[PDB]
């Protein structure tokens, strides 16, 4: 059993994944904004984390930067709604980067590879 | 009246009596069309190639009576404006001929496209990313669902509402995004005279049966019912629709929707407002851009503000919002 | 080798020993930082705040040995090309050092943006339109469909392959699309030297599977197995991806497909030869700009042709075409 | 019965169509370019023609101009794949406009309308 954090900004693209990921054999807690998703990392055990990037608050981005500093060890999968060729500075100091599509075999075998 | 010896060294001009036949074919005339006078008078005007349309204007003027300006005619490589002025002889005062009055018009349109369009190319470069982001967002969803929906198999018939209407919220969006590439593409324009209230009303007549549905306190008052304007009505039409359109939901259930067409001198004012969220000080002129809301008016800026002219701004007041725009009746005033 | 008065009046470099600390500060390094030598002197590099991966690149550079160069690093409001080279003490000849170089670089991409981005607004206007039409295409049978099959009620099963695939063609058109749209959006790029075969058969490793499928006689030749470049691996990789992508279907069914990379003095050529249908004299370039087929090279072109260099054209031969590009081994010459 | 001529440059896109009007009460015959649309009108009788504008061979707005000098009472509904407002000269000459979307309710009703 794995918990993961997935964060995004639509409340209808959120109920989308957490019900695709409790099909492969994970249990999801959604958080919303950026600040409330830190709150939601720090006193607890989560060993992996969905990131957008444009969004209210902050910057995805910047938020992923935020998860680096505290936990060195911490796992941060990218996956903005705006996703092709890895291609701004920030990204490098998260780990993997996934593309938004309807297609949902992507991320799948990149959240499975990054829990061994 | 008297002299018809100058009535040959300036624009534009073709006479169709009770039939659609020239008496006087302008000099001018001549110096667009390839053909004199002579070899073309007394002829019918639906006649000629390339044509046509020139014609079945004049026809359902015969049959209207009331004349028409057009902006906006590809003849062959050349943009037109056309203007349509039936008359009448004094002596007999009959139902007598029709006079279609042309404007030299290409060496104006095309030097008003590259102020417009060479700007129109920057907005949808920022924009055109910006919203194609909005675009897989709910293709993400509605592609997905098929990639959710195909393994149980055949549901109870309950995926059927958030299928279609997720589906369907996107594809008015396609719609609204489509619309907003329209604003690319095109640049007809028609004015004609009509009464704006026999607009107003003719608009509320289409939405009804869903205003009907979310039992709206509907309210519409004006100072006076004999309200003519000349303005292209098939698209000031449009104009409505769309404040309506959001001054819809945007009061939704049990709300309110209140319009008011007040004339003044020279111009009219219709007016649009609705109760409960108001938008800030911010918002005054920055939806005006593409932009959408948690909308799209767009269009229905240049529509109102560049099209005939005038604007089309908005409010705050009365803990809700009004949707304002004004244009003189006679556009001919510029 | 000396002097080390002069070292300081130029440009901007670092030097990490094996850990991460700086034994000289250039003046000019200061002059972008805002510290100064000493107060800096002897320090870690990943301390420093929006600061980080310079760091983290330096270290892995330390385990790979191979230095870098990159280009495009935003750091605050500025742009950046830096140059990382790791370096060995003569006298011990030991695993020593790391030298990071920096070119004053702002007053440059950004004067080099406007002969660019400035003109990337103008086809993102007649083809944002002309491909945005493409959209609808498919959204119509895609949309249609679900107000097609959603009246059976359930089909036999076979109502699957008529739905995911045509919703799937249109799908990867709209990441096809995206990917255009990122041609927009972005402008990194990460220079390396690495052996161009030894990618040339990674990206086949990839396909196998259905490459395998159509049973092609594939076929790959090259006068060189040692055969290194300087140039944005990550990068020329897609490049690569997408000849190879077209020339999958292009000859599809027992089709043969045959890549050639040969060594040049200064250059090297990757060609992806496939048989079939040639494309004829016209549309030597005109498949260059955004343009699809009965593909989308587009990216493809500024790849080679504007990020690294040189030229991605195509030419016909034997009943079939060709995907030819070459870029010098190292961009240093431009 | 009526019997209408539908033409369109895709072939994924004319199939779509003959069996949505098949379903409301017609017989479709399909025709592919503007001049073989031309020989499917002459020696024959057709009620009805719908109409796209970019394709090969000529433009469905030339096109329907064709259908109009010829049969001086013909039935025009023009229904491009880049369909707003009708907003080009060419088109008054034609009947009625349709927008093309998923949304089939607009042409049925147009359909209907333009057959008494």
């Amino acid at each position: 059993m794995k918990r993961i954090l997935v964060v995004d900004d639509e409340p209808n693209i959120r109920e989308l994944l957490k019900e695709e990921l409790q099909e492969e054999g994970y249990e999801i807690d959604t958080a919303e904004n950026g600040e409330e998703a830190l709150k939601k990392f720090f006193s607890g055990n989560y060993d992996l984390v969905i990131l957008d990037i444009e969004m209210p608050g902050i910057s995805g981005l910047e938020v992923a930067g935020e998860i680096r500093k505290k936990k060195k060890d911490a796992k941060i999968i990218l996956l903005t709604a705006y996703s092709h060729y890895r291609s701004d500075m920030s990204s490098w100091a998260a780990d993997e980067y996934v593309v938004k599509s309807f297609n949902f075999d992507e991320l799948k075998e990149k959240v499975k590879k990054l829990l061994s | 009246f008297s002299e018809s010896i100058l009535e040959s060294l300036e624009t534009a001009i073709i006479t169709l009596s009770k039939d659609g036949r020239i008496t006087e074919w302008n000099k001018k005339a001549e110096q667009l069309f390839g053909l004199k006078k002579e070899n073309v008078l007394g002829r019918r005007l639906k006649d000629l190639p390339d044509f046509e349309e020139i014609g079945s204007v004049a026809e359902s003027v015969f049959e209207n009576k009331e004349p028409v300006f057009l902006n906006f005619y590809k003849f062959g490589e050349r943009y037109f404006n056309i203007r349509f002025s039936p008359f009448r002889n004094a002596k007999t005062q009959l139902l007598e001929g029709v006079i279609i009055t042309i404007d030299d018009v290409t060496e104006l349109y095309k030097y008003e496209e590259e102020r417009k369009r060479r700007e129109r190319l920057s907005i949808l470069g920022e924009m055109t990313a910006r919203v194609a982001h909005e675009i897989r967002n709910p293709i993400t969803i509605i592609g997905g669902f098929i990639m959710r929906m195909k393994k149980h198999l055949d549901d109870p018939e309950t995926l059927k509402k958030y299928i279609n209407i997720i589906t369907n919220e996107l594809s008015r969006l396609e719609t609204i995004v489509k619309e907003i590439l329209e604003y690319s593409k095109e640049r007809v324009l028609e004015f004609t005279e009509f009464n704006l209230n026999e607009l107003i009303r003719e608009v509320y007549v289409l939405f009804e049966e869903k205003i009907r549905k979310m039992n709206i306190d509907f309210c519409f008052e004006t100072d006076n019912e004999d309200l003519r304007v000349e303005a292209d009505r098939t698209r000031i039409k449009q104009v409505l629709i769309n404040l309506v359109q959001n001054a819809i939901e945007a009061t939704g259930e049990n709300g309110k929707i209140k319009i008011t067409s007040e004339d003044m001198y020279t111009k009219v004012r219709v007016s649009v407002w609705n109760s409960g969220p108001p938008i800030p000080e911010e918002l005054k002129e920055k939806i005006f851009s593409p932009f959408f809301t948690t909308l799209g008016l767009s269009i229905c800026r240049k529509i109102i503000e560049d099209e005939h002219g005038g604007k089309i701004w908005t409010e705050n007041r009365e803990n809700g919002v009004v949707f304002i725009f004004e244009i003189p009746k006679t556009p001919e005033k510029r």
